[PDB]
Order: structure tokens, then C-alpha cells, then sequence
RNA sequence: AAUAUAUAGGGUGCGGGAGGGAACGCGGGGAAGUGAAACAUCUCAGUACCCGUAGGAGGAGAAAACAAUUGUGAUUCCGCA
RNA sequence: GCCGCAGCGAAAGCGAGUCUGAAUAGGGCGACCCACACGCGCAUACGCGCGUGUGAAUAGUGGCGUGUUCUGGACCCGAA
RNA sequence: GGGAUGAGCUGUGGGUAGGGGUGAAAGGCCAAUCAAACUCCGUGAUAGCUGGUUCUCCCCGAAAUGCAUUUAGGUGCAGC
RNA sequence: AUGCCGUGGUGUAAAGCGUGGCAGUGAGACGGCGGGGGAUAAGCUCCGUACGUCGAAAGGGAAACAGCCCAGAUCGCCGGC
RNA sequence: UACUAAAAACACAGGUCCGUGCGAAGUCGCAAGACGAUGUAUACGGACUGACGCCUGCCCGGUGCUGGAAGGUUAAGAGG
RNA sequence: UUGCACUACGAGUAAAGAUGCUCGUUACGCGCGGCAGGACGAAAAGACCCCGGGACCUUCACUACAACUUGGUAUUGAUGU
RNA sequence: UCUGAUCGUAUUGGGCAUCUAACCUCGAACCCUGAAUCGGGUUUAGGGACAGUGCCUGGCGGGUAGUUUAACUGGGGCGGUUGCCUCCUAAAAUGUAACGGAGGCGCCCAAAGGUUCCCUCAACCUGGACGGCAAUCAGGUGGCGAGUGUAAAUGCACAAGGGAGCUUGACUGCGAGACUUACAAGUCAAGCAGGGACGAAAGUCGGGAUUAGUGAUCCGGCACCCCCGAGUGGAAGGGGUG
């Protein structure tokens, strides 16, 4: 048969233009007082994903 | 993973929705039309997916990287700012 | 039975770059609590007493008036 | 004791800012002067 | 017939049904082991099994259909999407 | 029909750019050969931008082998 | 050794069926098997557990540590 | 004292680092040295050590004797140290 | 307790409580139907005690079971 | 039942209880009849303990269903007050 | 014809009582029936819009069914413990185990924050109405033994300790470069622009001397921005930013 994809790995990475694959950040969805702005931004935008998680997160997208 | 919480629910998810009536365009650069076409005349949607530039039976949309020094007649959908501005510098003229 | 055995993690203070060594402008040089060392020229101090560098240079130590201080060599 | 209070401008009523305050030392609304990012300038912060 | 109109019922005469068959078809009822590193939603699967009923095939089929300002024009089936 | 041929953005959309933003500020992601004389408002010298090339090095896709992998009993044997 | 005119023993024929039967009650008995029979089918049930896995040679060659874990004899990632 | 971090020399083939394919391992053992728990008991237990050997290392020595001492087997020889 | 336990264990005649007014209560069945019983509270089903003799004390807060409905709380339907 | 076989004993040693290794000491080769100290003798992939799975059993563990039970509406109508 | 009262008619609900015709009867008789304690039909004697049953709905429910019931542990159970912060063990960088040794945390502060200026403490000694070892005063001596909202360590007298003035930077848009790190996270940050506070200026300010005072994802809630809007215009829903 077809390979399937993992439907939870497809809402949490994409792809570049050049391959590269990105995802958010945590710790921004709640409790957000406490958390002074030098956080907030750090934790805000997109990063690629670590070169030692990059073998798993590759075989569930694909 | 062995029982912690996995990469693929650590991670909060993509933000956003996608659009359902998305109209995608297919892309040719006015730098292409300079090298497939350097002598110029009626450059219509049919003429550049014989050429290998566009694809079949898609909205074409001409952008504007390249230099263009022949003169051309482009017929095509929604073309660019500045690929406007580099066909009418050469005498062509642009239109939907 | 006991009532021990519990600690915190371990923070990682110390000396991340000793003398001579040529740093960037931007870089933690003395992590530390408190200030065990005290910044000067072209060091500044930080939040947390974490002495970074402020220009690109190399490190050296010294003696001001009894504190201990950091300093960079532009 | 200490609630999370949040601080809506006077004049666009935007909520800008979060913080907290104690509700025996401080029973009434406080109030302050927080830059507001929709006027581009200091407005004045009643809470809610 | 009870009982009156009559019916239930009984007499007689011609047709028909019944049960079997390896698979395939349609309609109805419907698991658990299992996977979820436990489990109940979920999965396994409308699978296995059972019930009714066929035919040489069956079912569907002649728009109270799609589509999106142009249009396609009964159904089934195969390939894509 | 599929993969390649342009990317960026949640999206509208704009497009060798684009998102964020008050910003011709900074970042993110994407694009971009100066090994090359020459010509240019270059010059104590390397460069800047653009021609001329000396004609620089990109590139994918389909098949068939192999190593892992996915769904199936999935290397074989065994419960209560 | 116990009962031996009794709540006795026995023959022939019959009835009760699987979360059900029957039980002067022991979880006893239901075809030498019973804290839920047997046979076929789902079915090649599953097992983080034990066992096994077949011809040759040449080069290089570990680990038993860290972190997380309904985790501690398992596994992901790093280390080698 | 060592150890550690940077730097300028000199030496050294099979060192290092970045990025791909396929792993195995995640029960360790005793001995030297520094310690905790134990009675400064254990072939005990739990850590440190660009420390060693076994694991996965045959040979010579310690009578025998995984872990101590010497030394790392490509093959052949009725040579030598 | 067939096949390591025959007992002080079960049964028992007697006892008390509770249920049952009659296609009864209870049980077997989705139901029809059946047993109860071709019986009718001196009868039938359940629970505990266990011949006989003398006896069987105090406690209704807790948890049941039976009766009650003044008050509070409370579903679908109606209202909209 | 069975890896072998021209299968001694002592003091040692070793995975810490040796026919098989060290150093000794003892013993001509093969049968027959007896005794049961050893071969960690044979028989049963320990019933105890522990870790993983299962079954069945209990309840004021959780989530469900049958049985029983309440109300509205349908079957279901008429007239007084 | 508004507020309140009362009377009458009409149309609708809820109580109670009566009726019979639906429905009910294992009360009785008769026929099908030759043989019938079955069934059905006719008639009669009763019950009666109740009961029973369908659909919806609350209750009750070990009668029955599927399951769960953690790990570390000098065997297991019993007792204790699990995340964060500081010290010692820890062998003079960093890191380091044990059911090894001691302690803290799940906050507090609208000033105990920001800034500008000014000051030096504790203890001891001498004199003084109530007044004592010690309240407030005065003078000598005193270089850190006091103090730090809160545990410990590292800091702090240049003060980060004490006091006063004005204040909200307990900012919006960012971030070159680093620390730490399996990953997820954690932490520091020069400097640039906006609009501000204090200061004559220089400058400092993205909470608190520093390190604890906390919880990934999913699913939701609210505020605002007006990005998508299943033919179209809207809307429902979805999306972003806090
Ligand atoms: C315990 O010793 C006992 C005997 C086991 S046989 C070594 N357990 C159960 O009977
Ligand atoms: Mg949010
Ligand atoms: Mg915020
Ligand atoms: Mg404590
Ligand atoms: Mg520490
Ligand atoms: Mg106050
Ligand atoms: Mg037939
Ligand atoms: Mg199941
Ligand atoms: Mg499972
Ligand atoms: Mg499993
Ligand atoms: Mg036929
Ligand atoms: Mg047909
Ligand atoms: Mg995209
Ligand atoms: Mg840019
Ligand atoms: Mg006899
Ligand atoms: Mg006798
Ligand atoms: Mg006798
Ligand atoms: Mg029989
Ligand atoms: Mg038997
Ligand atoms: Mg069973
Ligand atoms: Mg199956
Ligand atoms: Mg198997
Ligand atoms: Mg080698
Ligand atoms: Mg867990
Ligand atoms: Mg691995
Ligand atoms: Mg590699
Ligand atoms: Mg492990
Ligand atoms: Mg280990
Ligand atoms: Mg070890
Ligand atoms: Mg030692
Ligand atoms: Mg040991
Ligand atoms: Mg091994
Ligand atoms: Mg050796
Ligand atoms: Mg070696
Ligand atoms: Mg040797
Ligand atoms: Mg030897
Ligand atoms: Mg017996
Ligand atoms: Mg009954
Ligand atoms: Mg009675
Ligand atoms: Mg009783
Ligand atoms: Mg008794
Ligand atoms: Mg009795
Ligand atoms: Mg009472
Ligand atoms: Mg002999
Ligand atoms: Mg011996
Ligand atoms: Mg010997
Ligand atoms: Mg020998
Ligand atoms: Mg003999
Ligand atoms: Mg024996
Ligand atoms: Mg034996
Ligand atoms: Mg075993
Ligand atoms: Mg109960
Ligand atoms: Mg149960
Ligand atoms: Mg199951
Ligand atoms: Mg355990
Ligand atoms: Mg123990
Ligand atoms: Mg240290
Ligand atoms: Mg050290
Ligand atoms: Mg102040
Ligand atoms: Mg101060
Ligand atoms: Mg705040
Ligand atoms: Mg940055
Ligand atoms: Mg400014
Ligand atoms: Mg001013
Ligand atoms: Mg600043
Ligand atoms: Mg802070
Ligand atoms: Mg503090
Ligand atoms: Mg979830
Ligand atoms: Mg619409
Ligand atoms: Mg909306
Ligand atoms: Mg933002
Ligand atoms: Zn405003």
C-alpha cells in the first residue's frame, strides 16, 4: 500500500525553500504574566529543528 | 521515545489556517522570456508552455528578474510591478 | 529513615574565559552570584552579576583598590 | 491575595499591560502611566 | 357455526412452495483477541460469524444531480486527484 | 497525472523578494560565480556597479541493483 | 472397619448445558481435564520474556556512562 | 603539586571537526590511588581518576589460579637476544 | 472434597424474623407460557439459629429496611 | 536415562562444595552378588519469593447495561363541578 | 383607558367526581368441536381512559460486564521519598552517586520598583527627671563583628545598608554576540528607533544585591486587529496579536 504521514508531525514542522524544517517554540501559550518580555521574544518566531532530532522528524513527515 | 512526551506533542502546533480558495500562479521570470524568445513578438500563454517555461492549463503570472532586451508582446494573467516596468522600457506592452 | 537528600541543580558559575584568550564583543566572560569579580573597562556587568564584554578584545585580569576586576584590551 | 489585575487604557480602552497587585494594600483601582502602542504615546491605566 | 345480514370454518377441483450447491451479490443483526507500551472514547471492523433472499451475474440507473456565473447532462466500473 | 521549474506570509496578497514593524531600523526565511583581462564617475592597491566573454559550474527525472524503513503473520518457534 | 427396613441400595427409560446446570455446600461435579467443559473458527491471538537463526575470508572495532521515562532486565536522543 | 582554559614554537601518517548511510551498547568485574554509607567489617556498597587489565587478549611468570607482574599472536623455521 | 482432608464441617427436627390476598411473593424466559400448586396465611418463598433444659441484658447515633410529606434541592415536557 | 570415557583418594585451587586443574599419595586386567556416601543422582522450563501477563473473587475504586421505578406524550374518549 | 377590585361570556390548561365506547379480565356460558383445562369468535358479568406497551426523561442499580490499582527500595511488603532553590560530601576549572550530612520554596512589596542627591552601623565606655542591663539625649571610642522582606552561599562600608524629593522603564518595536545544553527548555546581553521618568548635565532605567516563589502540548475562554467567509452580499465558524 501508500505510506501514510504522521498527522501530528504535519501541523507542527514545515519545510523551506532550501530543506531546512521549522517549528514554533513553547512556553507561550498560557501564564504569560510572569514571563517578562526579554522571554516572550525570545520564544517568539520559528527555529529549525536541532541537528540531532532531524533523522526522526524527517521520517514522519516524509 | 521511551515514554516522555514526544517531539510531535511537545512542540506547539504551526499557527495559522489554509486557505480553501487559494488561486496559485504559475511563474515565468522576464529574464526567460529574454533567452527563449530573443527576437521577440506575441508571447501568449500558449506559446510559452510549448517553449518548456510554464506549465499546462494554469494561470501564468510573469515576474521580473532578469534583464530584458527584446521586444515583446506578452499576453498573459496579472503580471508583475516590475516586470511592467522592464517591458515597456524595451517598446513592448503588457496586457491581461 | 531520613529527612535529606534532596539539592538543587548545579548553575555552571565560573571563569568561561581566562587571560589572554581573545573574545568576541558580546561574550560571557565570569558568571558568578555576587560580585566576586567586578567589571572594568569595556566589561559590562549584567543582571544576574554575569560580566560580558562590551568590544572585542582580549581579557585581562588586575587589582583595583582591593577588588579584583575584569578588563579587555581593545 | 494577589490577583493578576490587567490595566485598560482611558482613551482607546485597549488592554495593554498585566501585572499584579494586593487587594488589602491597594482595595481601589491603580492607576498609572503606561505607554499605550496604539495612541504612540503615554496614556493614563485604570484597571478593569 | 354461535346468529339474524354474514364471517370464522369445512367440502371439492386446478396450479405453486419445501431441500441441496465451492465462490461471487444484495438487505438485516454483529464480536473479541489486537493496536493504543496500561485503558473505557477510538482502533481491530462493519472484519469473523450468523439471519433472510436471489441471479447467471447482482446492485445502481433516466436528476427534487453537480457546478459557480461560463458550463456538464442516467448508472456502474478502472486510473488519477 | 506526478516530480522539477521561485520564494515569502496565518492569510489577503506581494513576488528576487517577502514577513514583522511607525521605520530607506534590525532581524527571520529566500535569492545572488567578480578563478577572469577589459570598458565605468573606480584607483596609493585590492574593489563598486554593468557590459564584453577568457565561454566559468549548477540539474533534475525515469528504470534496474543494494542498505535501512512503512503497512501486512513480516526472521522462526512458545503461553496462561 | 461403617451402614445394612431406610433421608436405603439398584436396573431400565427420561429431564436440566457453559457465566449455564446441579449441589445434605467440598469451589464439589458436569465423559481419566473444571476459580467457568470440550471441539471448530477469529488465528500464523499477543508476549518489554526465555529459546533458536545454517558457507568462507580480508580491513577497522565498541559499550555496560550521561539525560528523560507508568521508567529501573525496556526504550528515545547524546556519548563511544 | 597536579589538573584545566588560551596562545607562540617544535615534534607526530592512519589525530580532530562538519554533514549523510548502517549500528551495537545503556546488568559491568577486580586491582592502584582519593572519598562517602558500614563497626574507618566484607570477594560488601556508592561516586572520582587522558589510571590499568579482563570484558573482547592468546603467550611467559605467580604450584593450580578471568581482573596481579611481563608482553599485545599475519604465516613458516630442529637459528639468535 | 470420584483420585492425599469424613471432621468439631453441611444437613437435621425444633426456633424466631421478614416477604406473600392469589394466573400470590419468588424463580426460569425478550414474550407467550411454566413451576410455585391442581396449594390459599395452621399455606408458600427467603434469612439466620440448630434436639432438649434454664435463659436470651443495654444501644436506633452510623448503615440498611419500613412508614411519612411541612420545607429545601431536583429531569424531560409545557412556556418563549 | 544418555556431551564424552582405559570415570581413584587426600590437601589445595576455581563461579567460593572437583573423577577431569596443581602438588602428592594409592591402585594387576575382567566379571558376579550385595550396601546406598557422591556423581550438586533421575523425575516435573520451582508450587515458595520476586518481576511481567492472565483468570476468577470483593466493595461506600471507576465507567457502563439488564431488572425494578418516576414523570410527560402517543394509544385516549364524553359530561358535570 | 392607566392602577386596583369584582361580575359575566367565550376559548383554553391543571384538580376532583361520574359515565362507557377504546382498552383490560386465567370471571361465566355457547360455537368452531367429531375427540380439546389450548387458541379463536359471539354473548354476558365486571374493571376503565386507569393499567399495560412504544418514544423521551430523572432515579436506583457488584444483579452483571469491561478495566485500573505508579516507581525508587542493599529481596518484596511496612515506613519514607519524587519538582525547584543554597551549602558540604565533590579529590583548589566545570560536572559527579547513595534510603549520605544540614536547611529553604509553591511567596511578598504600588514601594521594599525607577532616578537624583545626602548619611554611616553594631557593640562597649562616661554624664542625664521618671528610666531599670537595654526606650529618647549629649560626648568619646569603633573599618565592619550591624544590616539585607524571606534558607544558605557568594557579595555589599565606593555601599547593594539608613533617610528624603519627584515619579511608573514592574515600557512598545527589536537584538550583534554568548553561556548552558541529548532534545524540550533555561539564562545573559552591548547597541538602534519610538514615546517617557529623574538629572544642570554626564547619564541611568525592559522590576527587586544575585540565584527559588513554578507546569509542556491539547482543548477552551475573553479583549482587540478586520486576514478567510463552501454560488453572491452578509453571517455562523475559523485565523492572528495580547
Ligand atoms: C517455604 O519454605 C515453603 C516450602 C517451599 S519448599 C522450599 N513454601 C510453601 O509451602
Ligand atoms: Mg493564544
Ligand atoms: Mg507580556
Ligand atoms: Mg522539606
Ligand atoms: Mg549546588
Ligand atoms: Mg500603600
Ligand atoms: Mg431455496
Ligand atoms: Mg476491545
Ligand atoms: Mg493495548
Ligand atoms: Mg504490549
Ligand atoms: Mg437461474
Ligand atoms: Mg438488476
Ligand atoms: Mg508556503
Ligand atoms: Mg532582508
Ligand atoms: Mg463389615
Ligand atoms: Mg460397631
Ligand atoms: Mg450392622
Ligand atoms: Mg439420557
Ligand atoms: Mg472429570
Ligand atoms: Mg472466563
Ligand atoms: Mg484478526
Ligand atoms: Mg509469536
Ligand atoms: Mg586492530
Ligand atoms: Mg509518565
Ligand atoms: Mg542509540
Ligand atoms: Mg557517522
Ligand atoms: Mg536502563
Ligand atoms: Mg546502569
Ligand atoms: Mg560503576
Ligand atoms: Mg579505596
Ligand atoms: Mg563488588
Ligand atoms: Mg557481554
Ligand atoms: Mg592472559
Ligand atoms: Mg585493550
Ligand atoms: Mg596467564
Ligand atoms: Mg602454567
Ligand atoms: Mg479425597
Ligand atoms: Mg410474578
Ligand atoms: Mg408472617
Ligand atoms: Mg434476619
Ligand atoms: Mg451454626
Ligand atoms: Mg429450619
Ligand atoms: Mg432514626
Ligand atoms: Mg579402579
Ligand atoms: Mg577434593
Ligand atoms: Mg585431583
Ligand atoms: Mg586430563
Ligand atoms: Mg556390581
Ligand atoms: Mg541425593
Ligand atoms: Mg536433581
Ligand atoms: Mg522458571
Ligand atoms: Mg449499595
Ligand atoms: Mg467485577
Ligand atoms: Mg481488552
Ligand atoms: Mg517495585
Ligand atoms: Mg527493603
Ligand atoms: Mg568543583
Ligand atoms: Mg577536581
Ligand atoms: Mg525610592
Ligand atoms: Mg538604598
Ligand atoms: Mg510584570
Ligand atoms: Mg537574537
Ligand atoms: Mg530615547
Ligand atoms: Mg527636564
Ligand atoms: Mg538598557
Ligand atoms: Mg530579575
Ligand atoms: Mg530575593
Ligand atoms: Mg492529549
Ligand atoms: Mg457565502
Ligand atoms: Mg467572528
Ligand atoms: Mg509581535
Ligand atoms: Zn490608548
Amino acid at each position: 500500500p501508500k505510506a501514510k504521514t504522521h498527522s501530528g508531525a504535519s501541523k507542527r514542522f514545515r519545510r523551506t525553500g532550501t530543506g531546512k524544517i521549522v517549528r514554533q517554540k513553547a512556553n507561550r501559550r498560557h501564564l504569560l504574566e510572569h514571563k517578562p518580555s526579554t522571554r516572550t521574544r525570545r520564544l517568539d518566531g520559528r527555529t529549525v529543528v536541532a541537528a540531532n532530532d532531524t533523522k526522526r522528524v524527517t521520517s514522519l513527515l516524509n | 521515545e521511551g515514554g516522555q512526551m514526544p517531539i510531535h506533542m511537545r512542540l506547539p502546533k504551526l499557527k495559522g489556517f489554509r486557505n480553501r480558495f487559494r488561486t496559485e500562479y504559475e511563474i515565468v521570470n522576464v529574464g526567460d522570456i529574454n533567452r527563449l524568445f530573443p527576437q521577440g513578438g506575441a508571447v501568449g500563454v500558449d506559446d510559452l508552455v510549448a517553449k518548456g517555461a510554464v506549465r499546462k492549463n494554469a494561470l501564468v503570472k510573469v515576474l521580473g528578474d532578469g534583464k530584458l532586451t527584446a521586444k515583446v508582446d506578452v499576453s498573459a494573467h496579472k503580471f508583475s510591478g516590475s516586470a511592467r516596468a522592464k517591458i515597456t522600457a524595451a517598446g513592448g506592452s503588457a496586457t491581461e | 529513615s531520613s529527612r535529606n537528600g534532596r539539592d538543587s541543580a548545579a548553575q555552571r558559575l565560573g571563569v568561561k574565559r581566562y587571560g589572554g584568550q581573545v573574545v568576541k564583543a558580546g561574550e560571557i566572560l565570569v558568571r558568578q552570584r555576587g560580585t566576586k569579580f567586578h567589571p572594568g573597562v569595556n566589561v559590562g556587568r549584567g543582571g544576574d552579576d554575569t560580566l560580558f564584554a562590551k568590544t572585542a578584545g582580549a581579557v585581562e585580569f588586575g587589582i583595583k583598590r582591593g577588588r579584583k576586576t575584569v578588563s579587555i584590551v581593545g | 491575595v494577589r490577583p493578576k489585575i490587567t490595566l485598560a487604557c482611558e482613551v482607546c480602552k485597549h488592554r495593554n499591560y498585566i501585572t499584579k497587585k494586593n487587594r488589602r494594600n491597594d482595595p481601589d483601582r491603580l492607576e498609572l502611566k503606561k505607554f499605550c502602542p496604539n495612541c504612540g504615546k503615554h496614556q493614563a491605566h485604570r484597571e478593569t
